[PDB]
């Protein structure tokens, strides 16, 4: 099956440097653009870098620009992050994420497991998840909302909003792409409805597996951004 | 002589069919439509030109969404195109370059193609790996594959130069039924709007209507003077149009069991390579070896207009499901979208 | 030759089936054909061009 | 440019597809396409062996030139409805056995296999799609022909023949009768090579014939005939 | 009346030059199949010669008839730069055409594979125009500034060079003698390759005689091209070097003027040789009719 296995984590002193690596198996690595997403102990996902298929376009988050370099070796099926001048804020779990873009594609479907990096000692689109948590019980309907600084709707008619679910101890998983479309392997109970700057994810017939943290993501322009995340409990 | 008697009986039966037909001909289409206002001149402009193939285009198909198209060329590549942005979505290398027919699944999950290999290959466009893969190959034909059409994801119908047409079950790769009765190579297929019937055109200058489920020839239509190269079904599903080397399109009716109308012109000597209908069926389109495509008033048989702009024989036509656009493909290596 | 006989027999059976068809009058079928065209005429973009803002290929 | 992040990415992917299509095109553009046509037991297979249900493709390389040969036999269909696919073939290779002059078709005891070969030859040489495509002709099994001609005169197939029953004369006469079937003598060329099962010169022969066809056609496009 | 006869003759040259090249350009655009790399090169030759007809000749004529140039330095510089640019570019286009033909028979497969590549055709066409400019443009213009200038008794147009043999030989070596020899070589090699292949085929009837006949016609065509180019160009090149070497002595004035007009005639003849023998250009011309 599709695998991404990251390695190279560990403990580094501030000002030092580490190189992370993401081996890829079970898919055509060359055709897929790759992203690095970091989650701190604060449990908020942050996009770090993007390398396109063929290495044509590279984008970096403003925070890591000039200290982090992203590189891919298609023959060896490997993705690398070179991290320099490490700072305490850089401590996090780094996820290698798969993404392909063509009409009708569904990017961010497959996430790796990540590595842990420990470091010792205004134009961006902002998204808000107003509710930090919701108690739920099996069989109930649940509504999770997200708001955006600017409308994610575009002239083409596509609203670029993605929903991800991270179960505890597991990588985030795509549920909905482009606002209303369901990802493969995702049960029909999950549904996405939204207009303009306001979006809703509706879960029906809730099950124990569903419980977890849910994240809204903006994909109209770079940096890609995430909301705080809404935790379901019970 | 049993054989002589049987031949005489066949002749007598043919005589009964002919008379049954002349008995229905009280008036024709060209008379009943005289009080119908003409469409008027139709002018269509090229809106998109799709470039990429480095060889003659043999086939094209439109996806049900009306935005995605598959094209086949003799350089061994199928291309899936976003018509709106002209961007290529996929390019699929083939195991052989001798491709004459290609089809797009109604769902959008699969693409079929084939030709001089005598087999039909089916590609899976939705994979975990991300690349397009052959899911299956269908073989059992002994002639070249002239046409492929999908009924659903598990069923495909093919026509071949072995003179037969076959319905295949994609899950097992088996032929489930075979249609016989043609004597010449079979050139083309068209499916009824409801999938329950289909029509096959052949080099016998005839066409047959076949029941899909019952595996039998319901009706035989004749009257063309040369091989039928293209066939289309009227949107209602009660009529069909055939094109041939004679340079004549003909409209046949399934309820009268008779030809209803012919479309021809003194200045057209080139053969017909493709036929298609608009959403309402008021316009009939046909591609010719003249490098051009002519729109026809389907109810009057006047020429309504002409598309032009190819540098070689027009090999394929298609109209989107929503009626918004017409695509043409050609030996000059280009596909053009008109509106 | 039995083979030619069998082919002739099959021809006769196919013609018998085709002889027994409920053919209708041409006038009636031509009228039905027109009715389809007229009813769906306003829905057809090639027959009736639409404003550029409604055209994906503008 | 108004494009969304995903639309921009989609375009980049489209551009990579075009780049790869061009590279494959460059390779194809340097290959030699040959079409193999023969009737029945013409020794076509022998030629294929020496060189190296549907169409069969054979690929061989000689002196840095890549050749692709298509055996389009065994297709019981209408040549007319598929012959155009080969309009752009560089050359046609035709195989006729010489020993066939005293043989008849199993399907027709009165039809000489050699006349059947001539009818086939003519149907392809004068075809509209092949107006300017040259033909490489192999007259095979010359050793069986030499052994048989001393017993049966060519008059069994060519009553008009009035030469000796020697291999050197009869074979030349057969060669002439095939060459004489070319209406477009001023447009296309027939290269002829008498051959056998033990002939290692067949590859060089095809190579040289192809070389002349390519140079002559490149010159035609430079305005020099 | 002699003046009138001369004017009429000069009118024949300008009309013929313009019509010949204009027809070639019309076929190029009218017939969409003429897009091979060779067809572009032929167009470039036609363009340079067209402009000699359209611009260089009619501006020069008043000088021919009156013995003075009445348009000032501003026009001498314009006229001289254009004249030298167009004439040199035509010579370079001849070399370019002869090189492509030589490739057609020495690297035949690569040529067949790339003959439809118009990016390559464009780069080559642009290179000719640029090199042509650089060979003389800057010498015509940046010479007065370096040495003070003048040397024009009243209004006559010529560069300050042409009294310096050294300059002329170097420029002549590059503009004519070198490309003359390259063209001669390329055409000889094509000829020899043709005879080798035909001879081998024959040694290996109607068709045999037909091939031989077509080779003889081709050989004649190749010989004609080399001969005309050399004939029109050498007389001017050689007298010009001598006049500079003799410091204005040795050469009669009429001789000089005569050679000058011969190079312009080559521009008029050029459409006859290259474009008119191409079969695709013939087809386009017939389509126009
Ligand atoms: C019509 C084309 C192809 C060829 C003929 C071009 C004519 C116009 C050319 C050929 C040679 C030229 C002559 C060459 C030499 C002289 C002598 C000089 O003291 C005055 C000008 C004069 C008399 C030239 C004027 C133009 C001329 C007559
Ligand atoms: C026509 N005759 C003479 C000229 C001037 C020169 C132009 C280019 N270099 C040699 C000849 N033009």
């Amino acid at each position: 099956d599709v695998q991404l296995v990251e390695s190279g984590g560990g403990l580094v002193q501030p000002g030092g440097s580490r190189k992370l690596s993401c081996s890829a198996s079970g898919f055509a690595f060359s055709s897929f653009g790759m992203h690095w997403v970091r989650q701190a102990p604060e449990k908020g996902l942050e996009w770090v870098a993007y390398i396109s298929s063929g290495s044509g376009t590279i984008y970096y988050a403003d925070t890591v620009k000039g200290r982090f370099t992203i590189s891919r070796d298609d023959p060896k099926n490997t993705l690398f992050l070179q991290m320099t001048s490490l700072r305490s804020e850089d401590t996090a779990m780094y996820y290698c994420v798969r993404s392909i873009y063509y009409y009708g594609s569904s990017p961010f479907d497959f996430w790796g497991q990540g590595t842990t990096l420990t470091v010792s000692s205004g134009s961006d689109i902002v998204m808000t998840q107003a509710t930090s948590s919701v108690p739920v019980t099996p069989g109930e309907s649940v509504s999770i909302s997200c708001r955006s600084s600017k409308s994610l709707l575009h002239s083409n008619g596509n609203t670029y909003l993605y929903w991800f679910l991270q179960r505890p101890g597991q990588s985030p998983q795509l549920l909905i792409y482009r606002m209303s479309n369901l990802a493969s392997g995702v049960p029909d109970r999950f549904s996405g409805s939204g207009s303009g700057t306001a979006f809703t994810l509706t879960i029906s017939r809730l099950e124990a597996e569903d419980v977890g943290v849910y994240y809204c993501m903006q994909h109209l322009e770079y940096p890609l951004t995430f909301g705080a995340g809404t935790k379901l409990e019970l | 002589s049993e054989l002589d008697q049987l031949r005489q009986e066949a002749e007598q039966l043919k005589n009964q069919i002919r008379d049954a037909r002349k008995a229905c001909a009280d008036a024709t289409l060209s008379q009943i439509t005289n009080n119908i206002d003409p469409v008027g001149r139709i002018q269509m402009r090229t809106r998109r030109t799709l470039r990429g193939h480095l060889a003659k285009i043999y086939a094209m198909h439109w996806g049900t969404d009306s935005r995605l198209l598959v094209s086949a060329s003799q350089d061994g590549k199928l291309i899936i195109w976003d018509s709106y942005t002209t961007n290529k979505v996929h390019a699929i290398p083939l195991r052989s370059s001798w491709v004459m027919t290609c089809a797009y699944a109604p769902s959008g999950n699969y693409v079929a193609c084939g030709g001089l290999d005598n087999i039909c290959s089916i590609y899976n466009l939705k994979t975990r790996e991300g690349n397009v893969r052959v899911s299956r190959e269908l073989a059992g034909h002994t002639g070249y594959l002239s046409c492929c059409r999908f009924l659903d994801d598990n069923q495909i119908v093919t026509s071949s130069g072995d003179t037969t047409c076959a319905l295949w079950d994609i899950e097992t790769g088996q032929q489930t039924t075979t249609f016989t009765g043609h004597t010449g190579d079979v050139m083309s297929l068209s499916l009824a709007p409801d999938t329950r019937l289909f029509v096959s055109g052949a080099c016998d200058a005839s066409a047959k209507l076949w029941d899909v489920r019952e595996g039998m020839c319901r009706q035989t239509f004749t009257g063309h003077e040369s091989d039928i190269n293209a066939i289309c079904f009227f949107p209602n599903g009660n009529a069909f149009a055939t094109g041939s080397d004679d340079a004549t399109c003909r409209l046949f009716d399934l309820r009268a069991d008779q030809e209803l109308m012919t479309y021809s012109h003194d200045n057209i000597i080139c053969g017909i390579t493709s036929v298609s209908f608009s959403k309402s069926g008021r316009l009939l389109l046909a591609g010719y070896d003249d490098f051009n495509c002519n729109v026809w008033d389907a109810l009057k048989a006047d020429r309504a207009g002409v598309l032009a702009g190819h540098d070689n024989r027009v090999s394929c036509l298609g109209v989107t499901d929503d009626g918004m656009a017409v695509a043409t493909g050609s030996w000059d290596s280009f596909l053009k979208i008109w509106n | 030759n039995t083979a030619s006989i069998a082919q002739a027999r099959k021809l006769v059976e196919q013609l018998k089936m085709e002889a027994n068809i409920d053919r209708i009058k041409v006038s009636k079928a031509a009228a039905d054909l027109m009715a389809y065209c007229e009813a769906h005429a306003k829905e057809d973009p090639l027959l009736t061009p639409v404003p550029a803002s409604e055209n994906p290929f503008r | 440019c108004t494009l969304s992040a995903e639309d921009k990415a989609a375009v980049e992917r489209s551009k990579m597809i075009d780049r790869n299509l061009r590279e494959d095109g460059e390779k194809a553009a340097r290959e030699v396409k040959l079409l193999l046509l023969g009737a029945g037991e013409s020794g076509k297979n022998t030629i294929v062996k020496q060189m190296k249900t549907g169409i069969v493709e054979t690929h061989f390389t000689f002196k840095d030139l890549h050749f692709k040969m298509f055996d389009v036999g065994a297709q019981r269909s209408e040549r007319k409805k598929w012959i155009h696919c080969f309009e752009g073939v560089t050359a046609i290779i035709f195989c006729v056995a010489l020993s066939d002059y005293d043989l008849v078709l199993a399907e027709d005891e009165e039809m000489n296999r050699m006349h059947a070969s001539m009818k086939l030859f003519d149907s392809i040489c004068n075809n509209k799609w092949f107006t300017d495509t040259s033909i490489i002709l192999f007259l095979n099994k010359k050793d069986l022909f030499e052994e048989k001609i001393k017993k049966s005169p060519l008059t069994i197939c060519y009553p008009e023949y009035a030469g000796s029953n020697t291999y050197e004369e009869a074979a030349a006469y057969i060669q002439c009768q095939f060459e004489d079937l070319n209406k477009r003598k001023d447009t296309k060329e027939i290269y002829t090579h008498f051959t056998c099962s033990t002939d290692t010169k067949n590859v060089q022969f095809v190579f040289d014939a192809v070389t002349d066809v390519i140079i002559k056609n490149n010159l035609k496009d430079c305005g020099l005939f | 009346a002699w003046t009138a006869v001369l004017a009429a003759l000069m009118a024949l040259l300008i009309v013929a030059t313009v019509l010949g090249n204009a027809l070639v350009m019309l076929a190029f655009v009218a017939d969409s199949s003429l897009r091979t790399q060779n067809n572009f090169f032929l167009l470039n030759l036609a363009i340079s010669d067209f402009l000699v007809g359209a611009f260089c000749i009619p501006l020069y004529v008043p000088y021919v008839l009156t013995g003075r140039w009445t348009f000032g330095r501003g026009l001498c510089k314009l006229w001289l730069v254009v004249d030298y640019l167009l004439c040199t570019s035509s010579a370079f286009n001849i070399v370019l055409i002869s090189y492509d033909r030589f490739l057609s028979v020495t690297r035949a497969v690569s040529y067949r594979a790339q003959q439809g590549d118009t990016r390559r055709a464009v780069r080559k066409m642009l290179l000719v125009w640029v090199l042509a400019f650089l060979l003389y443009g800057p010498a015509i213009l940046s010479w007065e500034y370096l040495s003070g200038g003048s040397s024009i008794p009243e209004g006559h147009c010529y560069a300050e060079f042409f009294y310096n043999w050294y300059f002329l030989i170097t420029a002549s070596t590059l503009e004519f003698f070198t490309p003359f020899l390259s063209v001669t070589f390329f055409n000889l090699s094509i000829y020899l390759n043709i005879q080798r292949r035909t001879r081998l085929r024959l040694d290996g009837s109607f068709t045999q005689r037909f091939r031989l006949s077509r080779d003889r016609k081709v050989a004649k065509s190749l010989a004609v091209i080399v001969s005309i180019f050399g004939l029109c160009w050498a007389p001017y090149t050689l007298l010009m070097i001598i006049r500079a070497a003799c410091h204005g002595h040795c050469v009669p004035d009429y001789w000089y003027e005569t050679s000058f007009w011969l190079l312009w005639a080559n521009s008029a003849v050029n459409p006859v040789l290259y474009p008119l023998c191409h079969h695709s250009f013939r087809r386009a011309f017939t389509k126009l009719l």
